[PDB]
């Protein structure tokens, strides 16, 4: 039972890293979309 | 009546308001006052010198 | 390629460095509201400097009718180039010590400790690094391996980074783990600050991993006075919406605060000595009909005769 | 009639709009002194 | 193990230093970075005294 | 009683004031007890005018037991009469009034109604010759069906027997009912002025067992000081030391109990107009603190006296 | 008796008299006794307005 | 028994009222005795 | 054989604090506590 | 209020013989007690 | 040696005490009256001033 | 070693002050009570004193007394009393065989113990030991009355120890602490009582105010008008609560002693000691009580004889 | 009234028997006392006047 | 009647004046007081002798709180008067006929005891005395007779005795015949006055035998023994040592008790008294201080008292 | 009979006399017989102030 | 009853007046006797 | 042994007779002083 | 019971020690603030 | 025993005589030797005279 | 215990010699420390015999 909710946490822990990394990218997709336009 | 509830009601609110803006004035009326009371101090030793 | 064409023009880019996550909210919680500086009943300072190239003070506090305060406390601290480092002895003995490290302007270290004699110690260790355009700390909160060499307490990380020289978005990762018998459980919580173009106003909002909500707005009308709003929302879900103004001067501080709960606040600071100064700070709550008041003072004094005539003049 | 936690939502953000537009009204302006 | 008796009586020493002598740690770098070195009663007395 | 008369002028005393005034110095002057509140507290007094004296006074308080949230207060003052009236919320009304019959003779009506307490006034007569002071006051005078008094009646006369001294003493009949005869109790007078008006005794025996022994003296111009201790199979008694300094801009009152409580009051006047006031108080043996804060606006009515306060 | 009952109805109209109309009767006399004699607006409010 | 309490409180108003009668008095008997000085 | 903390000794205490209080004021060290000016 | 006199009467009665006899003794009319010789 | 010592650690409490209620006595007897005192200064040294210039 | 030059070092301190010797707790109303006031002196009835002083370097004297209509006073008593330098020693026999013997030894000027012993044949012993030592600027001293041990190793007793420090050269403030335990089945009890007194500065007038652990209090004042006269004023006050006023003045010569005493308890008292012959010395005391009108009266004499032939001329001329 | 005149009387003879006989007791002994000492002196004057 | 007259004898003393030698003179049991006493005397005049005599006392039974006394005395008549606390009027008249007859009255009241009057006629002839005092006269309803009435004669059968007797009628109510008691008188003076044997057997069976004896000119001795089925007496024997500035008077007593009075005159006015009294038998003393003040009324007798 | 009612009132008129007024005929005795004769204060005053 | 003894008193007076009449007579007697050794 | 009033009576005279035989003697002469 | 007895006595005997000390303390910090007058 | 009875007895009849000796003595040995010193005093003024 | 027997026997002792011979020993002191040292007789007697 408590498999699931460690499982969860690291779900969870692996999204956070993922959105940090999108942060990290961010900036190039926003100048590149003022690019484009 | 209703006109004893709504003179109730004014005076409940006008007291209200009335401590607020007491609470939130005086000490700002007395930092402002002694801060013109500061700049005058300044200006008269400004012009005094020259 | 995505790669080369990213460090030639994020170096082009011309970003700015954000604060850190505690200076998110520095501007409307910290400097313009009093919930920081509010206390109740009497309480004097005296502080003492002996130098001030390094930067180091003795400071007593005597406090009476409050809870939180203390009746007596002394604390110093020391600060040179790089290293901060406070002490803070108690009467019943709590012990609070801080220690700031810095390995380059950008890089620091700093140590939280706390002893409370009858309570667990709680101690804290955080990293910050503030790069060119990105804000990072990791923080934790008791650090501790179980037999399986698992971690056990509270482990803080948070990012901070600006897509542009306006925005600055980011997030923070709370994992908390008590005992190691129930596994911790992780948080998230995301950050959102914007800066206007001729640093008037400031928003700032955080969506907090409990499903709270802060959002803030600070403004500077002119040189000498602030506006800022606050609203703090969390099933039973209930917030509060507070407006405040900072009125500074040469003499005089004056901190208004308007609560949606029905009470308002008040804290004036008067400089009517070089050394001597009055503060003052009161609450009404109206849906109770109670009033807080409280007052202090704070002497500054030197411990060397050359900072004796350089304070005075 | 609700009484909900929508309620008070909808009433702190409300007075949310109404303090940011108070503060970036001119009459924040006139509550500055000049001084 | 005899490792956690080891690492429990080390915390349980840096425990000690850290109550006792962490305020008196930084009132000796205090008085050992300071030009004039005041003696003990003036470093912990309020009074501007010198 | 013509020679008599002219050996009374003989002696050349003084007159001594009321039994209300026998602790003056001490107790109002001096100390702060009159004075002292908790919370917040608000005056805003406006004159109408000044050959006779007359002012309204709006009151507002908050944080104490004592001081109501708002009282509207009026006073009236001509050469010879005074008459104040002091409307409250919940509708407290209390009103005193003062008639000069001459500069000696005064007679004086007290009458407060509190909306669900018994309405209680007391009528008072005081006179003041040459070299005595008597008064006569009733608290709730009433009669029974066999014409007999019901109520509280004090009689007190005070004499000098000399131009430093002056003794005396008050009695209380009191009857509450009719069914249980009314009791009396005698209180004795003391007051001895110092001959350079510098220092003043004040001793009074209470019939209800107490005591109040107090001292006032006169350092300087400015400064002024006074101790008092009042004690009371029940004994109990405080001693209470305080100081007053007083100058053009301020107003320090300084006291120290035998209580483990110390008190503090600060009126400071800041402006012509505005006057703040600061009121604290220390007690050691339970260590808790009651601070109170509070303002005072005092505004003209006509044009005339606002020209006059500002300059 | 009638007595009694006629002392205790004066006494009520006294009470009632005194309790609803002693501070307008002492407004009255102030009113009456300035040189300005200013409107009920005025004689209420405490600001300098005159 | 009410009534040796009135008369109790009645001989306590008499003795103030003599004692009274006597501070009246006793200042002129002691400026004569102010002239034997 | 104290037994008792007795309101004679209580009185005596005010009356000691009354007396040194009344020595205080009269003393010339009460117009040391008063300022020249 | 009529209460007991007991304790106070006493104890102010002794008081008061105190201080008039310090009184007498540091009087100038002690010295007048004691003959030249 | 150690009901000694507790007498003496019973000994710096006291002091730390009295000394604590002392000096928040003083103050508070002190510092408005402090206040008073510098003010009536500051107003005799502007009369001054304003005496010996307009003579 | 280091202590020590901190101790000289505090002495030194200590004698920056500049400090003066109190008196005992026992000479604390050693002016009121005993030198002006009668209570240590009168007496009832008749009573003859017969003593004889056999030598004077130590000094040594036997002193007989005769007395009848008294109940304080016996009908003969013997004492007999020895004092060198450093030793004084008092032993005196009684009818019915009451012994009383006091014993002072001098270990130095300042410190002393003493032993007092007595033993009434019906009654039980009662004895003290004494410790007295006078510093330079205070005076401490323990009694202990009646000492014994129970078998737990607990004391059984009267312990007083009491401690008098001049804080200045005018005043003296200090105190005494009474623990008492009776028998050993219920826990003995402690008492505190202060101790307050005040030297002019001509050493014309002293006050001394004592607050007993009873609640009793003894406020006294004690006045030098002249060099031959004095006078001295007490108050002593005790649900029992009542006290005494008593006002004496001392007016002695070199012929006699004359001593009045007026009471706020409606008495007075006289007392006058008329030395009408170098050997023999008449004393008569007097007391009236007003408030039930009586009269107490006792006359007596004291003969001073040598007992070898030098102090007989030296007591003459 | 004239019973309480006669009670003033009695009143007034009882303080002034209490304070005659009081004054008497204070005072004869003392006058003895200061007689003889006052005798003595005059004795010692003669004696220094007669050897001088 | 002539061979009477050539036996030349003497007028001897009075039946009071029978026992003034022993009772009197040498003894104090007259003297004697408990407790304090202050005594304030003062002369008007001289040639007719007037004087008022203040009395205080505290402490015995027999003594008054105060007492004030006057006496009158010019040269026929005395008359003595005593107020008292709680009105104890005592007066006393003498008159005098010629200097051998005499009438005098005494009186006293005490307020609330009946009063006593007696009525006493003394003549002195040259060899005898007769007195006749009566106590309490009243006459009944049948014309008889009640109180107290002692007729006493005393004859010198030769100029050292002097023998007599004293009888005393008593009647109290009427309703029973009153009693009479006869008792003898004895008197023996010696030839160079210097002792006096005195004797009485009273009436009620009792009997005095004193004797009185003068050492010298300022010494003095006397014992008595009295006596009285249910009989006890009791001898005493005592001395008076008298001088310019003090009086002594020592007794003692066969009841095992011994007494002393000094009467010490220290000043002119002031005169000081002392009077001691043990009683071994249950151990116990009375002891009695007090005090006379004597001065003047006038300027004159103010001058001539101190010199 | 009667005149044992008249000897008794003439006793009692006696024996009134005799109590209140012995005393004080025996000092008008001695006042009319003095060469000096003094008022009322000095003949009951014990003092020597003639 | 009484008359006996009011007789045996009036006895008593009478021998009284003897006794005293006959001590009148005495000195004559006591002289005679010793005229006659 | 008789304890009677005779006793008493006897007691007496013998104290009167021892009396009268001490101050008739020259020894009350010697009691009294010369001067 | 008896322990509580036994405690406040004990608590008494303390208190006179520390009331002593105190007294032993006070005269030189009374002189010291002499010597700075 | 008998013999501590006669010590008793005997120290009883000390007592009274020495009491009765001193009560009898001490007041005549007063008046005898104040009339000596008023003899010598009356030789020593009568040796002055002549 | 044995030790009582003993504490008590030898305090009878103390107490039985502290009865019948305190006195003694001061007057043998007293004779003692004595130039002239007289008799017995001499030592009680109130009388200057010498
Ligand atoms: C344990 C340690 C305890 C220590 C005890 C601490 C106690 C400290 C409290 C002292 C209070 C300050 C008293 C005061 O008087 O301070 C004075 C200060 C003004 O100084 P100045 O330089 O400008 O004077 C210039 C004057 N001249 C222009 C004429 C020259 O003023 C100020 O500090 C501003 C104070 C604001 C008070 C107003 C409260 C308003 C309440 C509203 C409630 C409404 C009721 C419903
Ligand atoms: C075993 C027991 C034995 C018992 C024996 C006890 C013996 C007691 C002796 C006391 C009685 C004798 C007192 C006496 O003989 O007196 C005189 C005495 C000596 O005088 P002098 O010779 O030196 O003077 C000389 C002046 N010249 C030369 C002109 C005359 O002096 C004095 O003792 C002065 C003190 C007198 C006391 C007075 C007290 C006041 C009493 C009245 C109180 C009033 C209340 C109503």
């Amino acid at each position: 039972e408590k498999r699931a909710h460690q499982e969860q946490t690291e779900k969870t822990l692996k999204q956070a890293a993922y959105v940090a990394a999108f942060l990290w990218v961010s900036p190039m997709i926003w100048h590149l979309v003022k690019k484009q336009w | 009546s209703f006109v004893r509830n709504a003179f109730t009601k004014s005076g409940n609110l006008a007291w209200t308001l009335t401590t607020t803006a007491l609470l939130l004035g005086v000490p700002l009326s007395l930092s402002i006052l002694a801060e013109q009371q500061l700049i005058e101090m300044e200006k008269t030793f400004d012009l005094q010198s020259d | 390629d995505t790669y080369k064409q990213l460090h030639s023009h994020r170096q082009s880019l011309e970003l700015v460095n954000p604060g850190t996550v505690e200076n998110l909210n520095k501007e409307v919680s910290r400097d313009v509201f009093l919930s920081q500086y509010f206390f109740t009943g009497l309480r004097a300072d005296l502080n003492k400097a002996f130098s001030m190239n390094p930067a180091f003070q003795t400071s007593h506090t005597f406090s009476i009718g409050s809870q939180a305060l203390p009746k007596y406390a002394f604390s110093a601290l020391f600060a040179n180039d790089n290293l901060f480092a406070q002490g803070n002895i108690d009467n019943d003995l709590s012990v609070s010590g801080r220690l700031n490290y810095g390995w380059d302007k950008k890089n620091i270290s700093k140590v939280n400790l706390q002893i409370s004699d009858g309570q667990p110690t709680m101690c804290q260790l955080e990293q910050d690094y503030q790069a060119s355009d990105f804000s990072v700390n990791v923080k934790t909160l008791n650090p501790s391996f179980s037999e399986k060499g698992e971690f056990t307490g509270v482990a803080v990380a948070s990012f901070l980074q600006s897509v542009t020289p306006q925005l600055a978005l980011g997030l923070e990762t709370l994992y908390s783990r008590t005992d190691g018998s129930a596994p911790g459980d992780a948080g998230v919580s995301y950050l959102t600050r914007y800066v206007s173009k001729k640093q008037d106003w400031i928003f700032s909002g955080q969506l907090q991993a409990n499903g709270a909500l802060i959002a803030s707005l600070w403004r500077k009308v002119a040189q000498n006075v602030e506006a800022g709003i606050e609203t703090t929302l969390q099933p039973t879900v209930e917030g509060s919406t507070t407006i405040g103004a900072k009125y500074e001067y040469r003499q005089s501080v004056y901190r208004g605060t308007l609560d949606s709960n029905g009470k308002v606040a008040c804290f004036l600071e008067r400089k009517v000595l070089p050394t001597l100064s009055v503060l003052f700070c009161g609450e009404i709550d109206h849906f109770k009909n109670d009033t807080k008041i409280g007052c202090g003072l704070q002497f500054e004094t030197a411990g060397n005769q050359e900072l004796l005539m350089l304070q005075q003049g | 009639f609700k009484e909900s936690p929508l309620y008070t939502i909808a009433l702190n953000g409300a007075f949310f709009v109404a303090g940011v537009a108070f503060i970036q009204s001119p009459l924040m302006d006139m509550l500055a002194p000049q001084l | 193990d005899e490792s956690k008796e080891r690492i429990s009586k080390i915390l349980t020493l840096t425990h000690n230093v850290a109550h006792y002598g962490w305020i008196p740690f930084v009132l000796y770098l205090g008085w050992a970075h300071t030009s004039n070195r005041p003696n003990f009663l003036n470093l912990l007395s309020p009074l501007p005294s010198v």
